[PDB]
Parts: C-alpha cells; sequence; structure tokens
C-alpha cells in the first residue's frame, strides 16, 4: 500500500538489497523502507548532511546512512537535471561493500543499495527512474 | 565480440577485447579525406582531440569511421563498443558521443570508461591512484573499487607535446633549427630514445660535468650530427618543475599528493600503497624512482609508498578495457539500443561512472 509499492517495485528485479523513501523537509522521516535493514534507520543527522550547503567535507570525512559508513563517489545531489549522489559503503576488514545512489525529488530522497558486484550504473539508473515517477506525481 | 577504442590527444588504439594488444595504433589526426597514418605520411598538401577533450565532432566522427571501415574493417552494428574518455570530460560531450554511436553508427551496445580506470584495472587493482600522462594532458585520478573520484581528480596541462616543444626550444637555443614538422618526428624520437629522469636534479646537474656517460650523439637526416648533454634529463624534469616551461603549476609529484589529499581518509593509505603510472609520457627511465622519493618526502614518514609502473603502461588504458569488456559481468554494465531508445543521450550520466 501507498509508499511501499515503490520500495517493493524497486526490490523486484533481483539486483538490490535495501531501498527507502525519506521525505527530507521539516523533520526528515522515513516514508517507506525495506523492513529491518539499514536505510530504515537513517537519521535527521545524516539527511541534513545529504541536503546541506557544504558539498566537499563529506568527501574527506565520509558519511553514514543508518550508522553505516559510506564513501561519496559522485555528488550532484542538489544539481538541476541530475539529482543524484552515488556512493559505495566501507567495511572494516574483509566484508564486501556495495554501491548506493540517492535521488532527490521535490520532497523526497530515494535510496537504493545494490547487491554484491552490482554496477553502480544500473543502481543509478533505476533509482533515478523511480524518483522521476515520484517527481511527476508532484512529490 | 566487443570492440575497444582508446581515443587520445595524439594516438588512437583500437582492437577486439580478449586481445593482448591493439590491432590499430594510429595518430589522431585528419587533413578522399586524410586520416590517421595517411595524414603523417602524405603530410604536405587538425587534431580533433585537445587535452583529452574532443573539440571537433565532424573530424572525431571521421576517425571513428576510419577506425571501423578502413582500420579494423568490421561492422559497427554487429559489435558492442567500449569507448574511453578523459577524467572530467564535459557532460554535453559524453552525450554527443553516445548519440553519434547509436544513431550514426547504429551500435547494438556501448560503454564509456574513464581512461585511468582501465589502467588501474590492467594492473589487477580496483583501489589505487593513477597518474596518466599522454600527449596533451596529465591527470591524477584517485580510484575506489573501480570508481573514479572526480572531486579529487586533478588536471595538469602538460604532457608529451609540451615536452617535445621544450626539447626543440633548447636544441634551437643552442643553434640548430626545426620549424617543419617533418623535422620534429626527429626531436620526438630523440626525446624518446635518449631522455631520462634524474633521481636528484640539482646533484645531477652539478655533477653533470664529470660526464663519462651523459653525452650522446644524434645524426639528423641531413647528415648532420648533434651533441646532447643535460637536455636528456632537463626536458622531462619539466614534469616535476613546470616552471622550466614558463607555467606556474605544481609537478606531477605534488599533484598526485594534492589529489590524495582531497580523498576520504580511510583509503589514503590504500592510495599511497597503490600509485600507478600510465601513458606514453611516463615511459621515461627513472620516473618511478623519482616519484617514489618525491612522495616519500611529501607523505608522513610512516606511510608505506609503492609507485607501480607496469612495463606495458603506454597501452594500459587499452589493455585495461580489453580485460574489462570481455568479462561476463560487463553486459550487466553496458548500454543497449533499447535503453537508448527509452531514454536518449542522457543515459550516459547514469550508467557510466
Ligand atoms: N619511450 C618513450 N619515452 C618518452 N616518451 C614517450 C615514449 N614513447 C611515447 N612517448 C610519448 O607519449 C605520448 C603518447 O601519449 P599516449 O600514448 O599516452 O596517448 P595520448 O594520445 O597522449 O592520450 P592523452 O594525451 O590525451 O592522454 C607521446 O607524446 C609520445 O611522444
Ligand atoms: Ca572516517
Ligand atoms: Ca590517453
Amino acid at each position: 500500500a501507498g509508499w511501499n509499492a515503490y520500495i517493493d517495485n524497486l526490490m523486484a528485479d533481483g539486483t538490490c538489497q535495501d531501498a527507502a523513501i525519506v521525505g527530507y523537509k521539516d523533520s526528515p522521516s522515513v516514508w517507506a523502507a525495506v523492513p529491518g535493514k539499514t536505510f530504515v534507520n537513517i537519521t535527521p543527522a545524516e539527511v541534513g548532511i545529504l541536503v546541506g550547503k557544504d558539498r566537499s567535507s563529506f568527501f574527506v570525512n565520509g558519511l553514514t546512512l543508518g550508522g553505516q559508513k559510506c564513501s561519496v563517489i559522485r555528488d550532484s545531489l542538489l544539481q538541476d537535471g541530475e539529482f543524484t549522489m552515488d556512493l559505495r559503503t566501507k567495511s572494516t576488514g574483509g566484508a564486501p561493500t556495495f554501491n548506493i545512489t540517492v535521488t532527490m525529488t521535490a520532497k523526497t530522497l530515494v535510496l537504493l543499495m545494490g547487491k554484491e558486484g552490482v554496477h553502480g550504473g544500473m543502481i543509478n539508473k533505476k533509482c533515478y527512474e523511480m524518483a522521476s515517477h515520484l517527481r511527476r506525481s508532484q512529490y | 565480440a566487443a570492440l575497444v577504442v582508446d581515443n587520445g590527444s595524439g594516438m588512437c588504439k583500437a582492437g577486439f577485447a580478449g586481445d593482448d594488444a591493439p590491432r590499430a595504433v594510429f595518430p589522431s589526426i585528419v587533413g578522399d579525406s586524410y586520416v590517421g597514418d595517411e595524414a603523417q605520411s602524405k603530410r604536405g598538401i587538425k587534431y580533433p582531440i585537445e587535452h583529452g577533450i574532443v573539440t571537433n565532432w565532424d573530424d572525431m566522427e571521421k576517425i571513428w569511421h576510419h577506425t571501423f571501415y578502413n582500420e579494423l574493417r568490421v561492422a559497427p552494428e554487429e559489435h558492442p563498443v567500449l569507448l574511453t574518455e578523459a577524467p572530467l570530460n564535459p557532460k554535453a560531450n559524453r552525450e554527443k558521443m553516445t548519440q553519434i554511436m547509436f544513431e550514426t553508427f547504429n551500435t547494438p551496445a556501448m560503454y564509456v570508461a574513464i581512461q585511468a580506470v582501465l589502467s588501474l584495472y590492467a594492473s589487477g587493482r580496483t583501489t589505487g591512484i593513477v597518474m596518466d600522462s599522454g600527449d596533451g594532458v596529465t591527470h591524477t585520478v584517485p580510484i575506489y573499487e573501480g570508481y573514479a573520484l572526480p572531486h579529487a581528480i586533478l588536471r595538469l596541462d602538460l604532457a608529451g607535446r609540451d615536452l617535445t616543444d621544450y626539447l626543440m626550444k633548447i636544441l634551437t637555443e643552442r643553434g640548430y633549427s626545426f620549424t617543419t614538422t617533418a623535422e620534429r618526428e626527429i626531436v620526438r624520437d630523440i626525446k624518446e630514445k635518449l631522455c631520462y629522469v634524474a633521481l636528484d636534479f640539482e646533484q645531477e646537474m652539478a655533477t653533470a660535468a664529470s660526464s663519462s656517460s651523459l653525452e650522446k650523439s644524434y645524426e639528423l637526416p641531413d647528415g648532420q650530427v648533434i651533441t646532447i648533454g643535460n637536455e636528456r634529463f632537463r626536458c622531462p624534469e619539466a614534469l616535476f618543475q613546470p616552471s622550466f616551461l614558463g607555467m606556474e603549476s605544481c609537478g606531477i609529484h605534488e599533484t598526485t599528493f594534492n589529489s590524495i589529499m582531497k580523498c576520504d581518509v580511510d583509503i589514503r593509505k590504500d592510495l599511497y600503497a597503490n600509485t600507478v603510472l600510465s601513458g606514453g609520457t611516463t615511459m621515461y627511465p627513472g620516473i618511478a624512482d623519482r616519484m617514489q622519493k618525491e612522495i616519500t618526502a611529501l607523505a608522513p614518514s610512516t606511510m608505506k609508498i609503492k609507485i607501480i609502473a607496469p612495463p606495458e603502461r603506454k597501452y594500459s588504458v587499452w589493455i585495461g578495457g580489453s580485460i574489462l569488456a570481455s568479462l561476463s559481468t560487463f553486459q550487466q554494465m553496458w548500454i543497449s539500443k533499447q535503453e537508448y531508445d527509452e531514454s536518449g543521450p542522457s543515459i550516459v550520466h547514469r550508467k557510466c561512472f
């Protein structure tokens, strides 16, 4: 129902493992998300970091979604006609890492995490489609 | 199956993927048409790519045309092509390249890979920082698991040509003359056979006089001989000291470092343990030792620093893309005619990074 249709649509093709819609305005809240996974824990702290003015310090400092450490690969989050930030996660030691894209609509972030070895390119495309679907539902 | 195409400020390299080496290496020049190697072999009677960026599409088009019909003599709509591009290539440009592929050449699938990324891959890594000097431009490109970090990428507008220019400036400052480019193939080949990189420049210059081996001799075509001395090392030193060329910029060693400094702290060590040199202009004897020392000086005294210079590093980019475009994983990565019909030229922005 409602916002979950979108999440579940994104999870449908085999290729991703978390996803989530978070309304960024006023106080940032999760509108829908994959149950009991990382994005469901995104905090107002880390959304403000995705939406704030400074667009460099995160490249050196890194950042977190939920409490998961992430490297910002390509930021065009606030840029007209692009709306995307690509990222990839960080593991201590040997664990795998995964790509992430976030796409900003009028009121929303769309967050998608690929599975292991899934190309940040496919992730970027999908997460951009869905967010375009949202963006002409005037959201 | 897949075609690989490396387009350079001066040299183009094309071939099939799975091949160990290209199958057409030719100058990136047009002048019936006059393209590539038929240009610099019937010279008397434009460089479409400039500092790695394409500046002229009709030309660029005609090179590709040449690449397919006259060079690789193959059918473009039968083959998924991997094209390479420069770090920070402007956006309208990645689009027009995509447009021209699927629409003019009607290709079935295509990808655009940052040149540096192939080279890092050619060496069996996915994290590292790569110094790539060709002919028109030099870039430093930090990389994390196969993804270039554009914010920390640096661009130094001096490579091969600037150094051929510089050698021809000093050699003429001595007396000799060259102003026809038939007489420049020459100075280029001198630069290539004889130039090297001083481990310590000042000490190299101050002890130059106790020569023994420094000195060398080169017979020009017109029978004439030239004596070459501290030029052997002085011209390539402009790579570390671009003041030698009149410009106010940092050298490759301080640039690499400057790139490492704009990256995420948690991979800096990994970038210092994995600095990879590529491109024709990194071919100089000594450059690795020199980069090693230069950055061991710039870094914390505890940073482990490995400079890596692979012996095939002039073809690292193309070798790199032959390996990549030949993996199965690569089709879940490519861009199809259908995706192209669905979404237009814009799709490069999403899919290639
Ligand atoms: N043995 C050598 N020693 C010194 N320089 C060399 C040697 N061989 C080739 N070069 C120089 O390297 C340059 C070749 O450039 P490269 O093969 O990296 O591709 P490219 O066309 O320069 O692409 P771009 O410059 O846009 O990256 C030429 O200027 C050439 O003179
Ligand atoms: Ca950190
Ligand atoms: Ca090149």
